[PDB]
């Protein structure tokens, strides 16, 4: 019955080091419904071009 | 200071947390081993179609499209990315649909790249359908020797807004 | 399960069959007297199904009939000159029939069976589109029936024959037809976005009582009077829902941002508000007070006629009915159920031939870092050049150019080829002559 | 952390990575003990408390278990 | 008795899986991927007469059996665009005896994903013939005077005034004999007919002409009588040959363990509380759940 | 059964291809029949309608070559044309990446044509730009006099003329001699009329009859019109007035709360859109606007959880898109839930319905994948998401963050160079290229790009010290 000991103390940066910064993670952002809506229609008539 | 305020949902979520961790923690390397099997597997993919703009043998490519109208102007930035190496022998061709686009030429020389320039090398292309139709266009950068692109690059032509 | 409209008894209904709004009726036309309703459809195929719905299984259709003619619009109402009792009205293009489901019991939970008697019929010159019924004037314990025509006219029978009919002043386009009997009036929207109210002695002598130009035309109007204290007159448009006084004003608006098909103002709870519910071309069903959404629900079909029934001891069941033949009773899910990975000790990741492809693609992968034949042929003699290619492997979406220089000029720039089968020659022809 | 999450078998080489990349702490080595002992084992358990005594000082909680994990081996 | 239409099972074994008489296969597809379980394994998809069916294609034990009796939807979704080539996607929803499974099948080579379209028809056909396979009262059968045939189906003996000892003065009618399923209506408000499918059919024998239903329908005892009862033993030895002779290769009619735990469409929700009215809505609600409250359950 | 009522049936259940396939029957059958005329123009106008109120592209002439604004300077504060680029994606200089695309979103505007030419078509719009913004029956051959006469044919016929031919000048003859024959007193071809002239060009003859409709009867319509119209004359603050005068007389409104916090986030001040969009939420607590846009404000400012549970509520709601369930793999990952993290990215490269959307899954599987480590599958999925879009500058700009962190500047350094020509209004690409000349030298490029990028972040604090120490270097 015993519990294994945890370091109490953290690592502390001492110093600032300019790093290569990387890019965020990006929401990909949700759309409207007319928008929707005109994005097939304009989909659809290139379907019905290539179908003809 | 700033620091932030965790409401009742943070509370829960470490509570579910602390009892259920063991899942957790199974499913997520479970999960992290099928994601590193799938981007292999994609990596492969584009390995064999050589579909990476980016791809010993340096170099980058980015095609980049300007203008509305029937005509517009396609210039790809190319460069050398080395230490100090020029690459000699390499051709660029274009593949594309010949009843939608009229492009002058489809394949040329590229001038000696010195690492460390963006060369722009442009080309006009030209929309002929009457209506609107948005095709692709590919770009392969191949040496003269050899068969397989050394490396391509896709291009999604805008509509037309012909007369 | 929460915003999901779980499942009660459901079925689907016929072999490709197709309904309207009218089909689903929802009342005691067996007139048993308890309170529990009864699911009545008719589709315009032919067939009348009645159900008595109990929480797939096999004695809970009453009766399936089959008439000729198409039906529209079942009804349940006191549609007999003599009683007080509840009788089923079928209305068909060109015809009108009062029934009666008389239900009569053997010894067995399946020994029971159901008979429908043409009490009456109606034939109509005219063909009917929609109708309406109620206590024209200020009658009680009768319900006459207002049909109304697919070119405009309205013609009234007092509930045993041919009352009276009247041509509705300007319409092309019918629409939906409702009668308010707190106003006595006949409610119907125009082809031309008019919600028109006629009072019901203005037609019967024959104009317009009172009209509002809504935006659009309306799908459905649906006069509701379970409340004494202030009236109100629903109208469901095809991209509003308005809910009107009865002077003819709007009492408020929601401008929905989906394509509603059917709505019920269903009981009320509050003071003078109304809860109702409208469904989707999204397969949803939302739940207003009056304005305010209070709920909403993830259907299965789209729905058309919902209606909100007391079906075995459950109050406040919300019956949907497609038109395509689905058919559902069901109750609102209120269960937040916790997001977490499922614990499936069971299922595990199978390590040997995952770890196979893995090597393979890895294998791939850190080995890439470290067919045809073409000639060409130019003439002794404008020379004709003469460019042949030949394939090894079966070979796709061949492309064949030619660049010379700016000053020569060619005859021929591409030539395509699809598909070739393996050890295949091809051969083009062009001819390059100076221009300049 | 794994010995938490119903693996051993990595704590064990983990553990054994950890032991030969450090030298100068002997936290490593008296948990490296406790996972032992844990085990029912008792055999390597004192060769990991060996090894932290070779490599010995101030934590009030590393202290106590120095001491039950001796006085219980 | 028939479970493959009417169940949905997991890690089957090697037999369950095999074709039954009267089931016969139509198509299969390679490589499917199955997901709404990450075990990221491969195999092979077959949509039967009766179900649908999937085995790991390399552990074949792990695999999955869904009947066209327990499928609400079933969606196609083309996607992963100019990538690769556009590959599909199946999304089958299922209740079976309330509870909610949704599977997922991936076609990995986008070179051949035609299989999703069959089985969307062949389940139509499921659908559009039940009076195969089960068991209705009261159903549209009749016609002006005569029985409405199924496809296949034509009728064997046709015998008038054959009572119905289930009622009491509604019985004499009809009674239909085919090599499909057996009825009666009742030649007065002809809407009281029953049609019992031989599959659905246990044992026929006499106490009279009882018939008995496979614990499916209920225990359903059907008792009819007839004229003197030369023509009843002959009607009954007739009924019991055809009987037979269909169980011997069904027809169906169909023209053209934690398992489960990972499948669930509800999410760690196998459950439906009971249903219990609501004086907040007005609506039958589903019982709330010790201390949560509408309004609660509502906002954010 | 019948022809006429079938067809109409088909059309109230919203067919829109039987309908007409019966009346086109019922027309040929009979030339002299006008309820199936009409029925079949209704159709055809139906299958492709879109309200007007949400389409406003205005495109490349008219943000430029056209002024209607009356204040040049105004003040700052009252005119349309957070957290920090630090956190939160951008899309320009300022203006940060937004929930709720919707085809009315302008965000930020261009200077010259030139600018407006020689970007991405799709950097100013939610669709790329434009310069400007049998028949069954054929238009010049009806005398719009005659039936301006019938109103019941008149309204479909100017819906068909307008939302399916887009015939604006005809349209607007049939509405005048339709309002004409009305005698003014029917607000909705007061409305149709300014429509006409709003698409047109005319504003201000549309802000007149839109008043003048108002006055006739108040619908929420004319309302989110007029306000359309003070938004194209840059006048937010009218807008707003006339908003709140609107829910004055419709109580709890949900459009016009909503288009009070577009512009309360047009002019950048979210901590008013925020209440506005959660006056949506408590009047429909399903509206997809409010809720993305509280979940992706609840994310970035470091609140991932909350975010999460504002999209587990679009999750609830039966959306299934390629966006949600990557917005929700993001909230999993961040928020610390392990276990629904990954299968959320799965299922979003299950829906991308494009080469962008999978090669946006793709960075943040590679995000995720450098948050856990293993460089390596952040390499692969970055290269990746370069293979399926390649102007895709944060997926060059994260690699050559990676390249550096292996070793091999040269690639970096192309590869910052190559992102911060794609996306010059990105301020980690120059920070990153000036970071990197100035360690091994090169002052000229490293002020050339730390210039750029206090262009980009003008708030920055590593470039101004990068600024100063090189300004300090030159003397």
């Amino acid at each position: 019955m015993f519990r294994e000991v945890l370091p109490k103390q953290g690592q502390l940066y001492v110093e600032d080091i300019t790093t290569m910064v990387l890019c965020k993670p990006k929401l990909l952002p949700l759309k409207s419904l007319t928008l929707e809506k005109l994005e097939k229609m304009q989909q659809a008539a290139q379907d019905t071009i290539h179908q003809q | 200071l700033n620091v932030p305020r965790k409401t009742r949902l943070y509370v829960d979520q470490t509570l579910r947390e602390r009892e259920a961790g063991t899942a957790m923690h199974r499913t997520f390397q479970a999960d992290l081993y099928l994601l590193r099997l799938r981007a292999a597997r994609a990596y492969v993919q584009a390995l064999e179609s050589s579909l990476s703009p980016v791809s010993r043998e340096p170099l980058k490519l980015h095609a980049v499209v300007q203008g509305l109208g029937p005509t517009f102007k396609l210039t790809l930035h190319l460069q050398n990315t080395s230490t100090a190496r020029p690459i000699l022998g390499l051709v660029v061709c274009f593949l594309y649909n010949e009843v939608l686009y009229a492009l002058p030429r489809a394949f040329f020389k590229v001038p000696l790249l010195v690492p460390g320039l963006n060369y722009p090398l442009e080309t006009f292309v030209k929309s002929l359908s009457d209506k609107g139709i948005s095709d692709i266009i590919k770009v392969l950068v191949l040496r003269e020797g050899q068969s397989t692109p050394l490396l391509s690059a896709h291009i999604n032509m805008p509509m037309s807004e012909g007369l | 399960s929460l915003f999901k409209a779980r499942d009660w008894w459901s079925t689907v209904l016929g072999d490709k069959e197709e309904f309207d709004q009218g089909c689903l009726c929802l009342a005691d036309v067996d007139n048993t007297g308890n309170g529990q309703d009864k699911i009545i459809v008719g589709s315009f195929m032919g067939y009348l199904r009645i159900f008595n719905p109990h929480p797939a299984q096999a004695e809970d259709l009453l009766l399936e009939v089959h008439l000729r003619d198409p039906i529209l619009q079942v009804e349940v109402g006191k549609f007999v000159s003599g009683t007080e009792m509840l009788h089923l009205a079928v209305l068909h293009s060109r015809k009108l029939c009062v029934y009666s489901v008389s239900g009569t019991l053997g010894n067995v939970e399946h020994g029971n069976q159901y008979q429908i008697k043409l009490m009456y019929e109606h034939n109509l010159q005219r063909t009917a589109c929609n109708m309406t019924y109620g206590s024209f004037g200020g009658v009680k314990g009768r319900d006459l029936i207002c049909i109304q025509s697919v070119d405009g006219m309205l013609m009234v029978f007092e509930q045993e024959s041919y009352a009276f009919g009247r041509f509705l002043p300007g319409s092309l386009l019918p629409g939906p037809l409702a009668y308010s009997s707190r106003t006595d009036s006949f409610i119907t929207v125009s082809s031309c976005h008019q919600v028109e109210s006629y009072k019901y002695q203005v037609l019967a002598f024959a104009v317009v009582d009172w009209t509002l130009n809504i935006g659009e035309q309306a799908i459905d109007i649906c006069i509701v009077s379970f409340i004494q204290s202030a009236s109100s007159v629903f109208v469901l448009g095809e991209r509003n829902f308005f809910c009107l006084k009865d002077n003819g004003q709007i009492q408020f608006m929601k401008k929905l941002d989906y394509s509603p098909s059917c709505f019920l103002p269903y009981c009320s709870v509050s003071e003078g508000t109304i809860n109702t519910l409208i469904g989707n071309h999204n397969n949803m069903l939302h739940i207003y007070q009056d304005v305010t959404l209070k709920w909403a629900t993830q259907l299965p079909h789209v729905p058309v006629a919902v209606r909100v029934g007391c079906l075995h001891d459950l109050k406040g069941v919300i019956v949907t009915l497609s038109d395509d033949g689905h058919l559902q009773c069901s109750y609102l899910g209120t269960d937040p159920s916790l997001f977490q990975a499922p614990k499936v000790e069971s299922r595990e990741l199978n390590y040997d031939e995952l770890d196979m492809e893995l090597k393979e693609l890895q294998k791939v992968i850190k080995n890439v870092n470290k067919d045809l034949k073409v000639s060409a042929m130019v003439s002794p003699n404008s020379v004709t050049v003469k460019v042949t290619l030949k394939n090894r492997v079966a070979l796709q979406k061949i492309k064949l150019s030619i660049y010379v220089q700016p000053p020569l000029v060619l005859t021929g720039d591409q030539f395509t080829f699809e598909f070739m089968a393996p050890e295949m020659t091809r051969t083009v022809g062009f001819s390059v002559y100076l221009k300049g | 952390a794994l010995t938490n999450l119903e693996d051993s078998e990595n704590a064990k080489r983990a553990y054994e990575e950890a032991v030969r990349l450090d030298k100068c702490n002997p936290l490593v080595n008296l948990n490296y003990a406790v996972l032992l002992y844990n085990q029912g084992e008792k055999r390597d358990a004192l060769a990991q408390y060996q090894e932290m005594e070779k490599k010995v000082s101030s934590s009030l909680e590393f202290d106590p278990e120095m001491v039950e994990v001796a006085q219980k081996l | 008795a028939l479970w493959e239409d009417r169940d949905v099972r997991f890690d089957v074994s090697s037999q369950q899986m095999k074709t039954r008489p009267g089931e016969v296969l139509i198509d299969c597809l390679d490589s499917v991927e199955d997901t709404k379980g990450n075990n990221g394994d491969r195999g092979r998809l077959l949509v039967t007469n009766l179900r649908i069916v999937w085995h790991s294609l390399a552990l074949p034990r792990v695999n999955l059996s869904i009947g066209y009796n327990c499928i609400l939807n079933i969606t196609t979704r083309t996607a992963n665009s100019k990538l690769r080539g556009q590959t599909e996607a199946l999304y089958v929803l299922t209740k079976c005896n309330s509870t909610r499974f949704e599977f997922i099948f991936t076609n990995l080579v986008p070179g051949s994903p035609r299989l999703y379209t069959s089985l969307i028809a062949v389940h139509r056909a499921y659908e559009t013939s039940k009076m195969y396979r089960d068991f209705k009262l009261r159903s549209a059968l009749i016609q002006n005077k005569q029985l409405r045939l199924l496809p296949q189906e034509n009728v064997y003996n046709k015998i008038n005034g054959v009572w119905n000892l289930s009622s009491d003065q509604g019985n004499l009618g009809t009674f239909f004999i085919t090599n499909v399923r057996i009825v009666w209506h009742a030649n007065m408000n002809d809407s009281f007919n029953v049609s019992i499918p031989y599959l659905q059919i246990r044992s026929v024998k006499i106490r009279a002409l009882v018939i008995e239903s496979s614990q499916q329908s209920g225990g359903y005892v059907l008792g009819f009588k007839i004229d003197p009862v030369e023509k009843l033993q002959e009607s009954v030895k007739e009924i019991n040959s055809l009987h037979k002779v269909y169980s011997a290769n069904p027809i169906f009619g169909v023209d053209y363990t934690d398992a489960f735990v990972a499948y669930f469409a509800d999410g760690n929700k196998q459950q439906d509380r009971e249903p219990v009215f609501s004086e907040e809505l007005g609506l039958a609600i589903e019982k709330l759940k010790d201390g949560f409250t509408l309004q609660g359950l509502w906002e954010v | 059964m019948e022809p006429l009522l079938l067809a109409w049936s088909y059309f109230r259940r919203r067919r829109f291809q039987l309908c007409a396939d019966l009346c086109t029957q019922m027309l040929e059958k009979s030339p002299c029949d006008q309820a199936a005329w009409i029925l079949k123009a209704r159709a055809l106008t139906e299958m492709v309608y879109v309200d007007e109120i949400d389409v406003d592209e205005e495109g490349i002439a008219e943000m430029i070559l056209d002024e209607n604004a009356i204040a040049q300077v105004p003040r700052p504060g009252t005119s349309l044309k957070g957290p920090s680029p630090a956190v939160r994606p951008v899309t320009q200089a300022g203006r940060p990446i937004t929930g709720f695309l919707r085809p009315s979103t302008q965000s930020g505007r261009p200077g010259t044509i030139e600018q407006a030419i020689k970007t991405p078509r799709t950097a100013y719009t939610a669709r790329p730009i434009a310069s400007s913004s049998g028949p069954f029956i054929n238009l010049s051959r009806l005398n719009l006099a005659k039936y301006a006469q019938k109103p019941k044919l008149a309204k479909a016929l100017f819906e068909y003329i307008f939302h399916h031919e887009n015939d604006v000048k005809t349209a607007l003859d049939l509405a005048a001699l339709s309002t004409e024959h009305s005698q003014y007193k029917d607000w909705w071809w007061k409305v149709q009329i300014g429509k006409c002239y709003y698409r047109l060009g005319l504003y201000r003859e549309a802000e007149k009859q839109f008043k003048s409709a108002l006055k006739q009867q108040e619908m929420v319509d004319t309302f989110l019109y007029l306000a359309k119209v003070y938004i194209s004359l840059d006048q937010p603050l009218t807008a707003l007035n006339l908003f709140k005068q609107g829910l004055d007389k419709f109580p709890g409104e949900v459009t016009l709360l909503c288009g009070i916090a577009r512009i309360y986030e047009e002019m950048n001040n979210i901590s008013s859109a925020t209440e506005y969009y959660k006056e949506v939420l408590k009047q429909d607590n399903t509206h997809v606007e409010a809720i993305a846009c509280i979940g992706s404000n609840h994310f970035y400012t470091d609140q991932p959880e909350v975010a999460l549970r504002f999209y587990r509520r679009l999750l609830q709601m039966g959306v299934y898109n390629c966006q949600l369930f990557n917005n929700l793999g993001l909230c999993c990952f961040y928020a610390q839930q392990y276990d629904m993290t990954l299968t959320s990215f799965e299922r979003a490269l299950s829906l991308a319905e494009n080469e962008e959307e999978v090669a946006d899954v793709w960075y943040n599987l590679g995000h995720v994948a450098v948050g856990t480590g293993d460089t390596n599958l952040a390499h692969q999925c970055f290269r990746l998401a370069l293979v399926s879009n390649n102007q895709h500058a944060e997926a060059y700009n994260n690699l050559a963050v990676l390249e550096m962190r292996r070793g091999h500047v040269e690639q970096a350094k192309a590869l910052l160079q190559t992102a911060s020509s794609l996306a010059p209004h990105m301020y980690e690409p120059h920070f990153n290229f000036a970071t990197i000349s100035d360690k091994i030298g090169d002052l000229q490029r490293s002020y050339a790009a730390a210039k750029k990028s206090e262009a980009a972040f003008p708030d920055h604090v590593d470039t101004q010290h990068l600024i100063k120490q090189l300004e300090q270097h030159f003397a």
